[PDB]
RNA sequence: AAUUAUAUAACUUAUCUAUUAUAUAGUAUAAGUUUGAAAUUUCGGUUGGGGUGACC
RNA sequence: UCUCCAGGCAUACGCGUAUAACAACUCGGAUAACCAUUGUUAGUUAAUCAGAAUAGGCAAUAAUCACACUAUAAAUUACCUAUAACUUCUCUGUUAACCCAACACCGGAAUGCCUAAAGGAAAGAUCCAAAAAGAUAAAAGGAACUCGGCAAACAAGAACC
RNA sequence: GAGCUACCUAAAAACAAUUUUAUGAAUCAACUCGUCUAUGUGGCAAAAUAGUGAGAAGAUUUUUAGGUAGAGGUGAAAAGCCU
């Protein structure tokens, strides 16, 4: 069962959240007001960002499943 | 063999070893901007 | 030349000028004042006079604690207010030996602990005092709350004071929902400890998160002068029609 | 803005325009507004080498107004 | 600076590049002496499961198509380029493996005996006891690990109940359950140890750096006046 | 021996180190190496027509400077925006709603010159 | 050579878990023992000069 | 115009105005002429030379005139499936006798083309002493020299530890 | 501090003519090296010049960028090399 792709080539998972986030009702403080990243502040989370419209140059697809002329039989080319 | 000729002068070379870019790239080298801006050196770097 | 003042009394002079002056009072509070963590890792003089033997008198004595170095991985669990001991030691316990140097690490065990307060258990980096310190308090939510903070010792654990004082500031009816019963008797349980909820609020924050909070909370956009003088028209206008 | 550089220097920062924000582009955090501690000797450093010239230029104010007196 | 050029996921049978390493490690020291230079190479992803089904196919016995038997650079033994359904893998080769060879990948548990023909990969328990094997797994569905090498061919000493005996090639013995797969015959190559390197730049080919030139029982007290 | 001093060009350095001179870029690189020229990237110069203006380069030495009095908010607020507030108050047709009849625009969104941040150069 | 040596390696007793009828397992640590990668320090005196001896 | 010598022209890397004209004649060239020096003014022009959209699926078969021919050290974005956009030329490198060796250093310095059509000047004037360095010739002899055939030779062959 | 040097990684280059064969083969350029003698010895040169020599399709040579750092690195061991 030999998996090809070795750990450390990898992208890294991402950094374990703060344990500020665990606590309920605590309202974290990060350095989202500052603008910028400091070690000494909690990391902030985002929502996704939307551009409001369509950039040509950065064009992203839609996954394989969610094309339009997706079909679950197979056609061989 | 005749030295003194040790210095093969290459751009990419010199500010990839002394540059800017590089004595920022750990807390070592920080501190060497440090020492010259405190010195008053005209040249902080490559 | 010389500096007006003692580099010591540099931090103090800081906490007293500038937006740092803004911050809460009861805040800046905590930030003062210094104590002495309860001891740990050295047994504390039970008297303050002992009878020398060599000479047969009485001589004063005092604690002088060691030196404990607190990794930071420390911050992120609970221990008891444990830490490493970087010493040295004599080889074979004379001191016409070799000096080498030693270092005592604390034993650490992952432990799974349940708030009440909170309803949620955490996992956590713990030693066995910690563990008897939460059984001499009788109960994980007394620990927290009872302990100070030079004894608490760790930021994770000042953050769960914070939101167990907060939980029980605003008597929150986010524990335990549907039971108002079951979360009657937790609240009543912990009433001692309840304190007001503005002061809540800046328990356990840094200086420098306690800063941020601060900037944040008056900070404004700019009034457009346009509304200003507007408003000091109409002032004029409506006086003078008095 | 208001920032502090890596050198421990207080420094006016004036903005770009970007088409994405800034918690998105790669390059922009790259740049750091924050001193780790190790900077703290040399802030001390700045202000005593300040203070050393200030206080030189206001000895020579005093020594150059007694020349003024003994010649006027 | 050192990123390992072991970064593909997904299998192919097309050569990838290789990037050598000089023997040194990702801090960039030496850690293992006389690697250097040599002939550049492409690494063929070898497959040793060998009972692989097909996706989307269900478990159970299947046969492959030899398309070839090549040299490969990066091992003493020979590889084999195998086609079934519409799966190219390649695999290493018995000893008297040739193209157009057909051999059959069985999962069934033989009961009694299966007659062995060199080249199918059969559970030890089906295999009976003597019969060479190469390519032997530690753990059912580990893959192939031990025996890999050219001409290199272990026994099977003993089964008993749900475990066997393996004579590894050093003549070692290892036990392993009866469930684990195993390639039938020799590993093809047989001849490799005959080899003759016959002059120094020959292994200077091969990236094998020469030799630095470089050139303990503490007696017990009763014992010291004789040493 | 190299130069520390001197200004960091496009001139020094091997065949790949480019940089630009300081001028502002008016197009886009496609992939393919296809420079793709924006029209609307491109400054345009407004220029008015001079034909019947009485203003030249230089002024009569006869004729009387002014004594500077710099514009400020409370001048420009008081000169436009006082002489209507007044006169309406009188009228009694006033209310904080309605300060964009005066003209006080609540936001610069959606202007083509917006008052911060710039949006226009010079 | 003298003094050390949580370099690696091993065991032993605790500590902490699992289990089990007391018991065999493991182990973010402490205390021992064994091994010794290393570290620190030194090179008494008198004897045409060097072996050994000797002598103080 | 004559006499004679025989690595030159490009690019890369590097250097950073040493480029060219004029005017100067202090400093710099190890001296003069003249300028490589000082001051002033100029210069290197490029859509071809040179530099700087997204998501899936998949690859057995070297090179060497690549045919034959064997071989061993086993060896170079494409093509498809869908999505998105639906006429564009700005920016930068461009000079020289040049760089690394403290110097206008008998040294070091990658590649392509070519070998004199390109590029150059060994002698400031005079004098022909010793000693010193180099080249050529040698009556008769031919290692007698010397630690040793070192160096040289109209020699460069043969053998043995 | 590895722009020298030691070793390495990646991407690139160069090898005419002649004879053997099918090559760490031969003669001999370019190129790499530095055997012996003389000159030089503050020299043209902090290791050169002039001759004479060794290798010259390979464990060859060269170019560019990257790596390993002093309790260390590198070493076809000379305690060599690391401006
Ligand atoms: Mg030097
Ligand atoms: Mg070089
Ligand atoms: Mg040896
Ligand atoms: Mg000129
Ligand atoms: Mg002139
Ligand atoms: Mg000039
Ligand atoms: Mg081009
Ligand atoms: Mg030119
Ligand atoms: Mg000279
Ligand atoms: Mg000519
Ligand atoms: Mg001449
Ligand atoms: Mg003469
Ligand atoms: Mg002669
Ligand atoms: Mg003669
Ligand atoms: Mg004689
Ligand atoms: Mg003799
Ligand atoms: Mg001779
Ligand atoms: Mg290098
Ligand atoms: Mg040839
Ligand atoms: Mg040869
Ligand atoms: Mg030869
Ligand atoms: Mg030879
Ligand atoms: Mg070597
Ligand atoms: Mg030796
Ligand atoms: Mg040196």
């Amino acid at each position: 069962a030999y998996e090809w792709g070795v750990r450390s080539t990898r992208k890294p998972e991402p950094r374990p959240l703060d344990r500020v986030y665990e606590i309920p009702g605590l309202e974290p403080i990060t350095y989202e007001g500052k603008k910028h990243f400091v070690p000494w502040l909690a990391r902030p989370i985002f929502p996704p960002w939307e551009r409001g419209w369509n950039d040509p140059r950065f064009h992203r697809a839609a996954p394989i499943h969610e094309q339009t002329l997706y079909k679950e039989e197979p056609c061989y080319i | 063999r005749a030295r003194g000729n040790e210095y093969q002068p290459s751009n990419i070379k010199r500010k990839h070893k002394h540059g800017w870019v590089r004595r920022l790239s750990t807390p070592a080298g920080v501190q060497v901007i440090l020492r010259r801006m405190l010195k008053g050196r005209k040249s902080l770097s490559h | 030349p010389l500096h007006r003042y003692p580099v010591h009394l540099w931090q103090k002079l800081r906490l007293r000028q500038g937006i740092c002056a803004r911050l809460p009072a009861h805040f800046l509070r905590s930030l003062e004042e210094e104590r002495t963590p309860t001891p740990v890792h050295y047994k504390p003089h039970g008297t303050k006079f002992k009878i020398n033997p060599k000479n047969g008198q009485r001589e004063r004595v005092e604690d002088v604690p060691i030196p404990v170095h607190y990794p930071p991985e420390s911050q992120q669990g609970l221990w008891g207010g444990e830490g490493l001991i970087l010493g040295y030691r004599y080889a074979n316990n004379d001191k016409l030996s070799k000096r080498v140097k030693k270092v005592w690490k604390p034993q650490l065990f992952t432990r799974e602990l349940y708030s009440e307060i909170l309803d949620k258990k955490f996992t956590v980096t713990v030693t066995m005092r910690t563990l008897d310190l939460i059984d001499e308090a009788y109960g994980f939510d007394f620990y927290i709350l009872k302990t100070p903070k030079e004894d608490l010792g760790s930021k994770f654990g000042m953050d769960l004071k914070r939101g167990m004082l907060l939980r029980l500031a605003r008597q929150d009816p986010h524990l335990h929902p549907e039971n108002p019963e079951r979360r009657a008797a937790i609240y009543d349980k912990y009433r001692s400890f309840v304190i007001p909820e503005a002061e809540a609020e800046w328990v356990g924050l840094t200086l420098e998160e306690a800063l941020e909070k601060q900037r944040l909370l008056e900070e404004k956009d700019p009034v457009p002068l346009f509304k200003v003088y507007v408003e000091e028209l109409v002032q004029r206008l409506q006086e003078q029609v008095l | 803005a208001w920032r502090r550089d890596i050198f421990g220097r207080i420094v006016w920062h004036k903005f770009k325009q970007w088409p994405i924000p800034w918690y998105l582009n790669k390059r922009y955090n790259r740049r750091r507004f924050f001193a780790m501690p190790y900077v703290d000797r040399f802030i001390r450093l700045r202000i005593e080498k300040h203070a050393r010239i200030e206080a030189r230029k206001r000895s020579l104010q005093k020594k150059k107004e007694k020349i003024l007196h003994a010649k006027f | 600076k050192f990123v390992s050029w072991k970064s593909r996921t997904k299998y192919t049978v097309k050569p990838v590049k290789m990037r050598k390493s000089g023997g040194r490690d990702h801090t960039g020291r030496i850690r293992v002496h006389g690697i250097g230079g040599g002939h550049k190479q492409n690494y063929r992803m070898i497959d040793f499961l060998r009972f692989r089904p097909e996706k989307e196919k269900a478990p159970e016995p299947f046969e492959e198509k030899v398309v070839v038997v090549r040299y490969d650079p990066c091992r003493s033994a020979d590889i084999a380029l195998v086609a079934g359904g519409s799966r190219k893998r390649w695999i290493i080769a018995t000893e008297n493996m040739k193209a157009g060879d057909t051999i059959l990948n069985s999962n069934h548990i033989g009961r009694m005996a299966v007659a062995a023909q060199e080249g199918d990969a059969h559970p030890l328990g089906a295999l009976p006891v003597g019969t060479l094997i190469n390519n032997v797994e530690s753990e059912p569905g580990r893959g192939a690990q031990y025996i890999r090498a050219a001409g290199t061919c272990g026994v099977l000493l003993r089964k008993v109940n749900g475990t066997a005996i393996i004579q590894l090639p050093s003549k070692r013995q290892m036990q392993v359950l009866e469930s684990c797969t195993a390639t039938v015959g020799r590993v093809s190559n047989v001849n490799h140890n005959q080899r003759v390197i016959g002059k120094a730049g020959r292994n200077r080919w091969l990236g094998k750096r020469p030799n630095s030139g470089l050139w303990k029982i503490r007696p017990l007290p009763p014992m010291k006046s004789y040493v | 021996g190299a130069d520390r001093m001197s200004k960091w060009t496009s001139k020094r350095g091997p065949r790949t180190f480019t940089k630009s001179r300081g001028a502002k870029k008016t197009g886009i690189y496609t992939s393919d190496r296809k420079f793709v020229q924006i029209k609307e990237m491109v400054p345009e110069f407004v220029v008015p027509d001079l034909t019947g203006f009485k203003l030249k380069p230089y002024v009569n030495y006869r004729a009387p400077a002014g004594i500077d009095t710099p514009l400020t908010a409370k001048a420009l607020f008081q000169e436009t925006v006082a002489p209507a507030i007044e006169k309406d108050f009188k009228e009694g047709t006033f209310d904080a709603n309605n300060l964009e009849k005066y003209g006080f625009e609540p936001t610069q969104e959606g202007k083509l010159f917006q008052l911060y941040p710039k949006n226009f150069p010079r």
